[PDB]
């Protein structure tokens, strides 16, 4: 604990809940780029940015 | 530019205005009676201001991919006017020009066929090096304008000016169409004509030099 280089690991007794979201309603677009090979790119985003 | 929608008295109206929605919108609808000032109907979609009947309803701005819509059920005679929409789209920048308005018109009597009369340019005008064809259209209802100038086979797009239709104390409206040409052009083509269509019914009258 006296040496700063080592990290300080902590363990909780009561869980802290966390809510994460990606509000952007993206879409998947599979554009064939090779024989038997398919690349997946993001399409039009529906809704608010 | 204008868009017309015919609605029988006491029936539902469908009004389209604005582009496709890309984000959450806040649509504004306005009422511009003929000659009067634009009056507000709907702000923030279905929500309305004091003194407005419930027959006017706005489509919600929460959905995406659709166009705004002002719904009028059992239209009374007073509701007929020009309606503009002001789009506040989250994805789109600020709009300073309203959308192309929709002209709602109650039928308010039976459809009338246009009465057309075409006159050749005056002989006196040839001396001044000015030639003008006059296509008169009257006794027509509703006030829908369709200008079509055909010089023999092929038409002429430029050099034509037409006014807005207006009623003259009758169901009919007043439409007058003009065309500025040169004296050497009147003797060029064999015969001219101005075709007038109304609600899908075309009327054509020709003219020939002497
Ligand atoms: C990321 O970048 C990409 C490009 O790299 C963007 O993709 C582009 O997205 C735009 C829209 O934002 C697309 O424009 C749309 O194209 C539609 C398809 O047109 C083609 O096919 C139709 C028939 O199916 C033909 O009529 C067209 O021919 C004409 O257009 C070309 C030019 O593209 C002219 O040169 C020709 O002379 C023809 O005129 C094409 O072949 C097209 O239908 C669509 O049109 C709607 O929107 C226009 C806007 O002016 C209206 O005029 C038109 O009437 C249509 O109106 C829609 O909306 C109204 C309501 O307002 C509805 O009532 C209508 O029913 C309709 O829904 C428009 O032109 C573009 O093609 C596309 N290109 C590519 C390569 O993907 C991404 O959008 C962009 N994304 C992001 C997030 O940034
Ligand atoms: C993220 O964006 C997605 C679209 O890319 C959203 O998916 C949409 O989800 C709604 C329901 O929440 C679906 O609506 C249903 O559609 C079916 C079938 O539609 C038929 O009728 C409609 C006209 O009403 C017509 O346009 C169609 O072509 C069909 O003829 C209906 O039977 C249901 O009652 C309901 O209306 C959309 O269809 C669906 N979109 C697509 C492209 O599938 C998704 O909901 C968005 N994310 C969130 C969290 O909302
Ligand atoms: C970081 C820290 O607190 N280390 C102490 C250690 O010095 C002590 O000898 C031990 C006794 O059990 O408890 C732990």
């Amino acid at each position: 604990i006296t040496n700063n280089a080592k990290n300080i690991l902590v363990q909780f007794n009561t869980p802290v809940q966390i809510n994460c979201t990606r509000p952007n309603n993206n879409t998947r677009k599979s554009i064939r780029i090779g024989p038997g090979q398919a690349f997946y790119a993001t399409g039009d985003i529906i809704g608010d940015i | 530019a204008p868009t017309f929608v015919s609605v029988a008295p006491g029936q539902t109206a469908r009004i389209t205005c604005g582009e496709e929605s890309l984000g959450s919108r806040s649509v504004i609808w306005y009422q511009q009676r003929p000659g009067q000032a634009p009056s507000l109907i709907i702000y923030n979609n279905n929500d309305r201001p004091s003194g407005i009947p419930d027959r006017f309803s706005g489509s919600p701005g929460s959905t995406f991919g659709t166009t705004a819509t002002l719904t009028i059920t059992s239209v009374e005679a007073g509701d007929e006017a020009d309606y503009y929409c002001h789009i506040w789209d989250s994805r789109r920048p600020t709009n300073w020009v309203f959308g192309e308005g929709t002209t709602l018109i109650v039928l308010s009597q039976p459809k009338a066929a246009p009465s057309v009369t075409l006159f050749p340019p005056s002989s006196e005008e040839l001396q001044a090096n000015k030639a003008t064809l006059v296509c008169l259209i009257s006794d027509f209802y509703p006030g829908a304008v369709t200008v079509a100038w055909k010089a023999d086979s092929s038409p002429v797009k430029a050099g034509v000016e037409t006014t807005t239709p207006s009623k003259q104390s009758n169901n009919k409206y007043a439409a007058s169409s003009y065309l500025s040409l040169t004296p050497e052009q009147w003797k060029s083509h064999k015969s001219y004509s101005c075709q007038v269509t109304h609600e899908g019914s075309t009327v054509e009258k020709t003219v020939a030099p002497t």
